């Protein structure tokens, strides 16, 4: 409907939507459109209700514009970041291995107080890098995504404990700044009030009062009300203020004599000043509506202030006390409660824009420290701008972060899904953030907050579970970084159009009714009773008029690969992880086929991908090409459009375009011109719809495993295309030059004959394990030859060349064609690294069909290695003479939760079948709530069930007993979704009938060519001579501890003895083993490991005594040799 | 405590003052090794640091 | 510390912990003639 070309869908859904789906990468390109300030944000900002808004490198000028020395006669200002345009565009740097960058000049101005000249030149900052329109940096030629991060914000957080040596309650206070001190409040079993300022050791809270100027007669006067403040001033043992302030001094800085101002100058360059304090925008804004102070002031000062600390010293007495309420002097009455550090409205969202705003900051920072350096140092009347800033470290600090920093990372790109759910990730991990280790079982909870926020269903299953989430498909980001989900305003039971964005803390103030709730034709509820959830999750029932909103769609909750899943709700939470993390990670296959039963996002995410190609401008068709498109308009403009065809995806699977338009059509702006890897029709489409039968057959499916039927691998149905990139760089050596050329002193002629002139292999050209790709050489020396090899090259001529031979061949086990060879070269102005003289990729691309152990599996949870590829006449067949595609087993459906499929399954038969409800007679009792477009579709149809408002049981079994028969009018498959399959090997049919129908499974990215692996004798490590590991590397296996008490248990002590020694540290047994196995004697006796003389020099060089003592007592001496 | 250790020390036939140190002893280089990565960048082992 | 504000690797390092010297390298080794592979269904195999 609002795409306007798209498929016909039809869809199950009983719903209206009030609010369509917003744009998937808005997370990314709001927040980085926010830091550099665009035009379009900045409208945005003033129609949303602003003061001055400022981008993030505004932000930070301004809060470094003042830059004065100590004497305060020089000062440097910088002022006006400005943009010019970008260097390259994003083809010539993914080719050229450049950075996608725009320069950024910032305005300095030079003032010298005492006499009053003041300079103001343009300053070049540097190549500052550039968002795309996908929301991905190009860093060096590769893609990254920038993922953002999970923090708690900085505040005032109240806490409370109950100790177990006395049965006592506890409270506690902490207040969190962003790069500042900590500052902590407690009370204890004593009833004695305690701050720990920094972290230092407890004291009286009364000290703190004191020093702070306060007397005795003004805490007896402000803290009246209750009984511990007295209590603690009472035994305070400390009068005036002069003794406190001395005090406190000396407990936070000990070893340092004091004096009078150098304590007042410690408290306020700890607490009430901009230099070493900073309540950012997030933590003053938390601690006004905290504490109630400030109400309506604009957000200007952002550090800490005595009224703050009373006001938290109030807060924490009156929260123990057990008052509800509190009033401070001048402010307005907030409720007394604790607060949950894992709430959402205590947990903020860092963007990219934000961890870029910090970076720079911290460049920033390190500019200034050198530039008041240097301020001292040279002469007046000659300082300018440009001879003061350094604008290296700037630039030092936005390369370490993109090129070092976890959270950016390289793009997911197995499939426009991959790279979709990669950009709207939310990780708790990195810098500033929870580590995988250090994490409990608290924070990796679905906590009640997190309903339209955050999916609790998507999440990685392995170490990081919990750690890692996405967003949800509605929810949006506050300013302060909070998440916002939308909501239906209803009043008097009647459901308004107008829709409020609401975060966690204003969510619990109000209860939220279901998007499920019947309405009648204005809002009213029909119902009465009406589900709701209450502040603390509390779903509840309540009357029609306590509800004030309502959810704008029924999977509000979900994000975009769970929603994506038919049938989830008929689906176990852990099946139903399982099966989006695996739809993450299908692979393209040549041919892409849309799903017969989807649920509809399906063409907002391939569209918001970015991996289609889409119309700018409406128009019409002049060329269509395979490669590229040009579209004509009404205004008079031609577009033209390239299409990738056959390029490298990150993860090394297929990425290529096809056109679905042809010349002469007339397209509307938005419509979608061209497929991409997995799409078809602008849809997204992860994998092959195949026939399934659910049954055991013959133990070839046992223990989750698959038979596939061979017409998948004759007509290349699951078959998918992978490029290998290979890379070699001749540089320049000290003893030498590196050549690449067609000589490689000794090898066979046979070998060269698929290289050309250059020493490079020819394109098209198949290579097979070992075969040389690109021929180099390098300088070898003055080498001693054995007299054996003299002789030898005497009597065959082959001078020897002092030159070794280092070309780049083929890995193990890899094989394709080769389709591209990119060759760059100093002496062409190329922008090598530094001693690289010539540099050449090889591409290789491999076809690879469906085999034995390769990993398949369904958006249900159900995974699956293939065990069997049956011939085609020893399939189940139905009595059409159909023969199925794939069999499942039945024993692994029903302890798994996951019977969507089963659903999914009988709904696949009818797609792939047509029905025609029969309306005579009135139209049927089942088929009441059903939408007058799906009484009847032909074959081959495609239908759409959305995710919590879908096809029934009872319209599936109706649509099951109302199918259309074959071309030979009879029904194979009865209204019980049942079919009498007969037997290929025995032509018996099967004595009970078996379900069958269309499943759709997806081909994922485990396949067996990329996990086998095997050795025998390679390459050994340095320091202790073992095998190395990786099959990149060709190592081997390790033999563990816990494979060492097996064998300790079954009493094998020369196995355990061989495999220590002679296979992986002996390093005169190795050679003796491989000379007698190939001579064919008796393999000898094993030596001393030399992991265990590593360890005695180790012991050695810690002046301990280690020596190895014989029977008689003397010492032996480990120099064998 | 201070019985078992200097029980520790009276029965055995070393002495105290191996506690204190007049020459540090050097582990041999290969334990330490400073190669060269292709390209031409060396890699140390943060004991000769 | 180091570049990139890592500490420096002692002796005492090289010989402590689950990646020392003991648990890592005396304990446990990499050994030759061994391989590895995904593993499928066999069902008309022997038990030997």
């Amino acid at each position: 409907n609002s795409v306007p070309g798209a498929p016909n869908r039809v869809s199950f859904a009983k719903l209206r939507e009030p609010l369509e789906v917003p744009g998937l990468l808005d997370v990314q390109t709001d927040s980085f459109e926010w830091l550099v300030g665009s035009d379009r944000w900045r409208q945005a900002a003033i129609d949303r209700g602003e003061e001055n808004p400022v981008g993030g490198l505004e932000e930070v000028l301004a809060e470094l514009s003042p830059i004065e020395d100590f004497s305060g006669s020089m000062s440097l200002s910088f002022s006006d970041p400005r943009f010019d345009e970008v260097k390259a565009s994003v083809d010539e740097c993914k080719d050229k291995d450049m950075t996608y960058a725009a320069p950024l000049f910032v305005t300095a101005e030079f003032i010298n107080n005492n006499t009053g000249e003041i300079k103001s030149q343009t300053v070049f900052m540097g190549d500052f890098p550039m968002m795309t329109e996908k929301g991905t940096f190009i860093i060096n030629g590769t893609e990254r995504v920038v993922v953002s991060q999970l923090v708690r914000s900085p505040g005032v957080y109240f806490d409370e404990t109950i100790d177990k040596s006395t049965e006592k309650t506890l409270h506690s206070v902490k207040v969190i700044p962003g790069r500042g001190a900590w500052l902590e409040f407690d009370v204890d079993k004593r009833d004695t009030v305690g701050v720990r300022i920094d972290r230092k050791r407890r004291q009286p809270v009364t000290v703190l009062l004191k020093a702070l100027g306060w007397t005795n007669e003004q805490i007896v006067e402000r803290f009246g009300f209750s009984e511990i403040m007295m209590g603690t001033l009472e035994k305070d043992t400390t009068s005036g203020t002069d003794e406190a302030l001395l005090d406190i001094y000396r407990k936070l800085r000990p070893g340092e004599p004091p004096t009078k101002e150098s304590a007042q100058t410690l408290l306020e360059n700890l607490f009430f000043k901009e230099k070493r304090y900073d309540l950012a925008r997030v933590g003053r804004y938390k601690v006004n509506k905290k504490l109630g102070l400030n109400a309506g002031k604009p957000i200007t000062s952002s550090t800490l202030t005595e009224e703050d600390v009373v006001a938290t010293i109030e807060y924490l007495v009156r929260l123990h006390e057990g008052q509800t309420s509190m009033t401070v002097p001048g402010g307005v009455e907030v409720p007394v409660e604790v607060d949950d550090i894992d709430h959402f409205g205590n947990r903020r969202l860092r963007t990219v824009g934000e961890l870029i705003q910090n970076q720079i900051r911290v460049g920033l920072s390190r500019m200034e420290r050198v530039v008041r350096e240097r301020m001292t140092t040279q002469d007046v009347e000659a300082i300018t701008p440009q001879t003061l800033i350094n604008i290296r470290p700037v630039v030092a600090a936005i390369k370490e972060f993109f090129g070092t920093s976890q959270l950016s990372q390289f793009m997911d790109q197995n499939n426009p899904l991959s790279g979709l759910t990669h950009k709207r990730r939310l990780s708790a991990l990195g810098p500033g953030g929870l580590s995988r280790e250090r994490a409990g079982l608290e924070v990796r909870d679905v906590h009640p907050s997190h309903y339209g926020r955050m999916c609790p269903i998507e999440t990685p299953e392995g170490p990081n579970i919990g750690l890692i989430g996405s967003l949800s498909v509605y929810a949006r980001v506050n300013p302060f970084g909070f998440i916002e989900t939308p909501y239906r305003k209803v009043e008097n039971g009647v459901v308004t159009d107008q829709i409020d964005y609401l975060t966690a803390d204003e969510e619990d103030r109000h209860v939220v009714a279901q998007a499920n709730s019947p309405t009648d034709e204005n809002g009213r509820f029909t119902e009465d009773r009406v589900m709701v959830r209450k502040k603390g999750g509390e779903v509840e029932f309540v009357s029609a008029d306590q509800v004030d909103y309502m959810d704008v769609s029924p999977r509000q909750m979900v994000s975009v690969a769970t929603a994506m899943i038919p049938f989830l709700e008929h689906d176990d939470a852990n099946r139903a992880l399982m099966g989006a993390n695996m739809q993450r990670q299908a692979v393209p296959l040549v041919r892409s086929e849309a799903p017969l039963v989807g649920t509809g996002m399906e063409l907002r995410a391939a569209i918001d991908a970015g991996d289609v190609v889409v119309a700018d401008k409406t128009g019409v068709i002049e060329e269509v090409s395979a490669d590229y498109i040009t579209v004509m308009a009404d205004d008079g403009t031609r577009q033209s459009y390239r299409l990738r065809k056959f390029a490298r995806s990150n993860h090394g699977t297929c990425a290529n375009q096809r056109p679905i338009v042809d010349a002469g059509q007339r397209v509307e702006a938005g419509q979608v011109i061209a497929d991409g890897p997995c799409t078809q029709n602008g849809e997204m489409a992860l994998g092959k719809n195949l026939l399934v039968a659910i049954m055991p057959w013959e133990g070839h499916n046992y223990e989750d495993a698959i038979i596939l039927s061979n017409r998948l691998v004759e007509e290349d149905v699951l078959t998918s295309i992978h490029i290998e990139e290979h890379e070699i760089d001749a540089r320049d050596t000290k003893l030498g030059a590196e050549e690449i050329t067609r000589d490689i002193p000794n090898v066979s002629d046979e070998v060269l004959a698929d290289l050309d002139e250059r020493g490079i292999v020819r394109i098209g050209a198949e290579v097979r394990d070992g075969d040389i790709l690109v021929g180099k050489v390098t300088p070898k020396g003055e080498t001693e030859l054995t007299p054996e090899e003299r002789l030898l090259r005497a009597i065959f001529g082959e001078k020897a060349r002092e030159v070794r031979d280092t070309s780049l061949k083929v890995p193990h086990g890899e094989s394709g064609k080769v389709i591209g060879i990119r060759v760059f070269s100093r002496e062409d102005d190329d922008e090598l690294p530094a001693g690289v003289n010539e540099l050449v990729r090889v591409y290789v691309a491999q076809k690879r069909k469906i085999s034995d152990g390769d990993k398949l599996a369904g958006r249900h949870g159900n995974k699956g290695v293939i065990g069997k590829i049956l011939p085609v006449e020893d399939m189940p067949f139905l009595p059409d003479g159909t023969p199925v595609d794939i069999i499942l087993n039945t024993h692994g459906v029903p302890r798994r939760m996951n019977i969507g499929q089963i659903l999914e399954t009988h709904l696949g038969w009818v797609a792939k079948a047509g029905w025609n409800i029969d309306v005579a007679a009135g139209v049927p009792d089942w088929a009441s709530k059903l939408p007058e477009e799906l009484y009847s579709a032909p074959a081959d149809s495609t239908v759409a069930t959305p995710v919590f408002d879908g096809a029934q049981e009872g319209e599936l079994a109706g649509l099951l007993g109302s199918t259309l028969p074959n071309r030979d009018g009879e029904v194979m498959v009865d209204a019980d979704g049942k079919s009498t399959l007969f037997d290929g090997r025995s032509g018996e049919p099967f004595p009970y009938p078996v379900t069958v129908g269309y499943m759709y499974i997806l081909k994922l990215h485990h396949l067996v060519d990329d996990k086998i692996h095997a050795r025998s004798t390679g390459p050994y490590s340095m320091i202790t001579q073992q095998p190395l590991g990786g099959k990149a590397q060709f190592g081997g296996q390790r033999f563990g501890e816990m494979e060492c008490w097996a064998m300790q248990a079954y009493g094998a002590a020369y196995t355990l003895q061989e495999l220590l020694t002679i296979k992986s540290d002996d390093t005169v047994g190795r050679v003796k083993v491989y000379e007698a196995i190939v001579k064919g004697e008796n393999i000898p006796e094993p030596g001393i490991p030399e992991s265990f003389k590593v360890l005695l020099k180790e012991l050695q060089s810690l002046c301990l005594n280690v020596e190895v003592l014989s029977s008689d007592g003397a010492a032996i001496e480990m120099r064998d040799g | 405590k201070r019985l078992k250790v200097v029980a520790a020390f009276q029965q055995s036939g070393n002495s105290p003052m191996g506690m204190v140190l007049d020459a540090v002893p050097v582990i041999p280089p290969e334990l330490r090794p400073m190669v060269q990565l292709d390209g031409g960048r060396f890699a140390t082992s943060d004991l000769n640091d | 510390t180091g570049p990139g504000n890592r500490p420096l690797k002692s002796l005492s390092d090289l010989l402590k912990g689950k990646q020392g010297r003991f648990r890592q390298n005396l304990l446990g080794k990499r050994v030759d003639y061994s391989g590895r592979s995904v593993i499928v269904v066999g069902p008309q195999l022997k038990l030997h």
